[PDB]
């Protein structure tokens, strides 16, 4: 007639060219966790993070970056983010006292930048020290609705998209750590890219039909990287919700879910018509392109409050593997 | 022996002394400690949610009155903000029962109401009680009548700041050095943050009695909250700069007439609630600025009335009529639009012999612009043996719930065009009772039942219905009080419901392993024993609940990070009465969380442990 609740660790030792797959979990459960696969051997590890550390990851995991052989997990509803070492998953520090950051870059080995949302400010940190160095104040930006996203640099320049109740993308320089100039795009522009040619890709959400912009086309852009301009358009026609327009290993080729998950080409023309991947009454909520072979990982929410899946498709389009991970996996990191 | 109303129903009844044995239970904890409910609650004044059998908490209507208490928007009712003393009389209809009175209650309903004193003179009361983390609890009670009149008067005010010591062992604390490298790392013993909380309700009755067949009432109620959000255990930081506060301004107020005659009653009924909500979510920065993050307001205004009929053809038949309205002027600030809401029932009781007997029931319902097919049910009634009193039940209906205001208005996706939920049920149970020669009174009920629901509303990427759930179980209940001695009195009330809650709807997608599956936060067992010990002017009380296991995830998989064991938990109450010559003395001391369990009863949620409560109660007495 007692309850009870401890934890125990364990000694992962996982090697090879692996993927890390951050699920999300749900809002206020405090079930976000990590996960681990292996494509040669073609086998799967759930929960690394509590399993080699007995305790939980936190709440809306959101991204991660691998420096060396140290990811970077930044957790968005808990305020910190995670450093652990690839090769044993063991907590190698931890950033503490952020406003629900959503994604971190490294500028420097001394310096690196993190976005929040419900913020006007971009957090400047050293990667060492593990403390706050600054801030950074996006003009025209308010607290009620603030929000900044991805981080792609240029030189001595970084770019940033303003997704959530917010159309407009800053360039920051990072010698006097300014914003320089601004441009403008449609209603939330969700992912920021950079090519092997230098042409940054943004893509805009619709808008949930009752939000206060309103709706608008969702659209797809590409920002030339020396003068801004907006150079081409393109239009996604309503009732869809493209987003996750990242690039290949190589950074020529394009790939976004907006249901069929399609496939384009840099330094080409007008949308294609023939999907990489056409229906299949499934809910892709993410992907991403292997950097070694080409292998093109969907992720499948499902009813986003069970495991979710990944489907592992070759270049040509043919399914190699499918396996089970945690709630709603969000993002995926290459070790 | 039953009344002619109450034929072929099931339902479970609170007595005086369940309802009055503590100022600082809400009915929340009414329910989780004394019937089979399910009450999804992580603690002291926070959202309690309420699953009967195996439905939603949207499928359980709550009546104030006879006034729908439910918000409009959502649909569920705080049960953590309807404190015990100010309700005089609770009842729970199970099911079928529920299209007695109300709509769509696919799981059931809960009535609550305030009852007529029979003071003469003036009197008051007044119970101050503390307790462990800097709580304190106070109850005012006023009151006067004149064999006509009838005024009372309550206040009740608690506050807390919720800081209590937890061991957390979601979170490491790691200790650095002089070049910042992990050397050793501890679970933390950490405090309750940001859970700090301050209620204030008041009540006022007048209530009027010609004697002449016509009597006239008329109930304020009203409710000013100001709590906090708590915050995760698996949140990072000695995060300071960072309030949550959910404050919550409402009225509730209701005027009755009854005029009764030989054999007919006709009852007459209005009221009105005005609701006002505001959630706040800021962030100190720099010196003294404090920006806000999130600001929602929103304000509800309804209006209610109703008339209800009753006519006796004789003492073996009898005819009802009623008809409702409610009105829900909803103006949420940052939509402003609502919907009228009419139902009218009629139904025949009748008895045509001893044993016998049956009861048919139609309701028909209007919400907005949309009508519902007609609601039936069947209730039937028969008595095995008159020995020791066996009685056999039966029930069927089909019953139909509208959506919420939010599911059909609601800023980002509001889908108008939504069908309303249906559920078809039956019923069937057994009951007795052994009552001797003032020795000892057992009685109890085992009753089966199972209901299909169909296009139930769930929001996944906005209402897509579906989601179609079987529901059905056995639920057992039993009484025992037995004297052992001339002093020593034995009381002993328990409950026990298994209650699946199967979805067989068709599986979304390939790799759903969903079908076949327990819903969501709902056991499937549950369990309640109470015991009463009392010695003159000694009394202990015990109270146990069990849950089963609560699964966080539709496939029922087994994780390390979603895992919730089986909820057991024990608190013992002692309490000791004096009488002074100008008032009257009652002293009890609480025990809750008995054994000091470390437990995790909703996910990521600190609960604390073993904890204490001291009330004092003066009565002054008069000429
Ligand atoms: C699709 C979805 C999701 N959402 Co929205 C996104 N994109 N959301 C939506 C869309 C539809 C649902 C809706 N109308 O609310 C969309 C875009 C409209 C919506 C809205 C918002 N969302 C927002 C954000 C960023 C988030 N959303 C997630 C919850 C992000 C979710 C991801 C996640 N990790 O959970 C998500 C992917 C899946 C939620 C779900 O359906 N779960 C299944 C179901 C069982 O959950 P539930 O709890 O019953 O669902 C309710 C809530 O989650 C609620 N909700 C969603 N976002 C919020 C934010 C707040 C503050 C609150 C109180 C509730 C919500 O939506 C449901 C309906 O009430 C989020 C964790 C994703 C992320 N990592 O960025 C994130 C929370 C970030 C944070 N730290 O605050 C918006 C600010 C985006 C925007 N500007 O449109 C906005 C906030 C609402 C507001 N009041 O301004």
């Amino acid at each position: 007639c007692m309850k009870w609740d401890y934890g125990k660790m364990e000694p992962f030792r996982a090697t090879g060219d692996g993927l890390f797959i951050m699920n999300e979990g749900n809002f206020q459960y405090g079930n976000a966790t990590l996960s681990y696969y292996d494509p040669e051997t073609k086998k799967v590890e759930n929960e690394i993070f509590y399993r080699a550390n007995a305790m939980k990851l936190g709440d809306v995991a959101q991204s991660m970056i691998v420096r060396d052989t140290i990811g970077w997990v930044v957790v968005n509803n808990s305020h910190v983010i995670f450093a652990i070492s690839t090769n044993t998953f063991k907590e190698v520090g931890r950033i503490t006292g952020l406003t629900s950051p959503r994604y971190i870059h490294f500028i420097s080995d001394e310096k690196a930048y993190i976005t929040q949302i419900w913020d006007y400010r971009i957090f400047i940190v050293n990667p060492k020290t593990y403390q706050i160095t600054g801030y950074i104040e996006c003009p025209d930006m308010t607290m009620e609705t603030g929000s900044t996203e991805q981080m792609v640099q240029y030189g001595k320049y970084v770019y940033v998209n303003c997704w959530s109740y917010q159309n407009r993308i800053l360039k920051i320089d990072t010698t006097t750590d300014k914003v320089v100039d601004q441009l403008t795009v449609g209603i939330q522009p969700t992912s920021l890219v950079m090519d092997k040619n230098f042409k940054m890709w943004t893509i805009t959400d619709g808008g949930y039909k009752g939000s206060p912009y309103g709706y608008e086309e969702p659209s797809l852009y590409r920002i030339d990287a020396e003068t801004f301009k907006i150079e081409k358009q393109f239009k996604f026609q309503l009732g869809d919700a493209p987003s996750e327009v990242q690039l290949n290993g190589a950074g020529d080729e394009l790939y976004w879910i907006n249901k069929d998950i399609w496939r384009m080409s840099v330094d080409e023309e007008r949308v294609p018509v023939r999907p990489f991947l056409k229906y299949r009454d499934t809910k892709y909520y993410g992907l991403t392109v292997s950097p070694k072979n080409g292998d093109v990982y969907v992720a499948d929410a499902i009813d986003y409050q069970q495991q979710g899946m990944i489907y592992r498709y070759t270049e040509d389009g043919e399914l190699v593997d499918e396996f089970y991970v945690g709630i709603i996996p969000g993002a995926f990191c290459w070790k | 022996k039953r009344p002619m109303k109450d034929i072929g129903v099931q339902q479970t009844r609170f007595d005086s002394l369940v309802l009055k044995e503590n100022i600082a239970l809400s009915m929340a904890d009414i329910l989780t400690f004394n019937s089979s409910i399910f009450v999804k609650s992580y603690g002291r004044a926070t959202l309690s949610t309420v699953s009967f059998r195996g439905t939603s908490a949207s499928h359980t209507q709550v009546t104030w009155n006879g006034m729908r208490i439910n918000n409009p928007m959502l649909g569920m009712t705080d049960f953590s903000m309807i404190p015990s003393y100010f309700i005089d009389d609770a009842s729970l209809l199970h099911g079928t029962s529920s299209v007695n009175m109300a709509g769509g209650g696919l799981g059931g309903l809960v009535k609550l109401s305030t009852v007529p004193a029979h003071q003469e003179g003036f009197g008051m009361q007044y119970v101050q009680g503390i307790g462990s983390f800097s709580t304190f609890d106070e109850f005012l009670q006023l009151k006067y009548g004149d064999k006509h009149w009838q005024i009372s008067t309550r206040a009740v005010y608690q506050s807390s700041p919720n800081d209590y010591k937890y061991r957390n062992h979601d979170k490491k604390e790691n200790i650095y050095d002089d070049k910042y490298n992990i050397i050793e790392q501890y679970y933390p013993i950490e405090r309750n943050r940001s859970g700090a909380y301050k209620d204030l309700h008041i009540l006022q009755e007048v209530y009027y009695n010609t004697g002449k067949g016509d009597r006239f009432g008329l109930n304020a109620w009203y409710t000013d909250s100001n709590r906090e959000l708590a915050l995760l255990t698996t949140d990072q930081g000695d995060l300071m700069d960072f309030e949550n506060r959910q404050r919550e301004h409402t009225l509730r107020s209701v005027l009755s007439w009854d005029h009764t005659r030989e054999n007919w009653k006709v009852s007459a009924r209005g009221g009105y609630v005005h609701t006002w909500l505001a959630y706040d979510y800021k962030r100190d920065l720099g010196n003294g600025i404090m920006a806000t993050m999130t600001r929602s307001r929103s304000k509800v205004n309804t209006f209610y009335g109703q008339l209800d009929g009753e006519y006796f053809f004789s003492d073996k038949l009898l005819l009802t009529a009623g008809v409702s309205a409610h009105q829900h002027l909803v103006n949420s600030l940052d939509f402003d639009k609502g919907r009228i809401e009419l139902s009218g029932n009629v139904s025949l009781k009748w008895q045509p012999v001893n044993r016998l007997g049956m009861s048919l029931v139609l309701r028909g319902e209007m919400f907005g612009t949309k009508w519902a097919p007609v609601i039936p049910a069947f209730f039937v009634d028969y008595v095995l043996s008159k020995r020791g009193n066996i009685m056999a039940k039966a029930s069927i209906t089909r019953n139909y719930r509208f959506p919420t205001l939010n599911d059909l208005y609601f800023l980002p996706g509001g889908n108008p065009a939504l069908n309303n939920e249906s559920g078809f049920t039956y019923e069937t149970g057994l009951s007795f009772s052994v009552d001797k020669d003032n020795v000892y009174t057992l009685s109890g009920s085992a009753s089966w039942f199972d209901q299909h629901i169909n296009d139930w509303i769930i929001w996944l990427p906005s209402p897509v219905n579906l989601k179609k759930v079987h529901a059905y179980g056995v639920e057992v209940q039993a009484d025992y009080a037995v004297a052992i001695d001339k002093a020593w009195k034995l009381g002993l009330n328990g409950t026990f419901a298994w209650t699946p809650s199967i979805n067989e709807g068709e599986p979304t997608s390939k790799a759903d392993q969903s079908v076949g599956k327990q819903l969501p936060y709902i056991p499937e067992y549950s369990a309640t024993l109470s015991g009463r010990l009392t010695y003159r002017s000694w009394g202990l009380l015990y109270k146990w609940c069990y849950y089963s296991e609560r699964y966080t995830m539709t496939s029922n998989a087994v994780s390390y990070t979603g895992h919730l064991p089986p909820y057991l938990m024990s608190n013992v109450t002692l309490e000791k009465g004096f009488s002074l010559r100008w008032a009257d003395l009652s002293l009890k001391g609480t025990v809750n969380n008995l054994f000091d369990e470390e437990y995790l009863s909703v996910l990521s949620r600190p609960m604390p442990g073993i904890n204490f409560e001291f009330f004092i109660g003066i009565t002054p007495k008069w000429g």
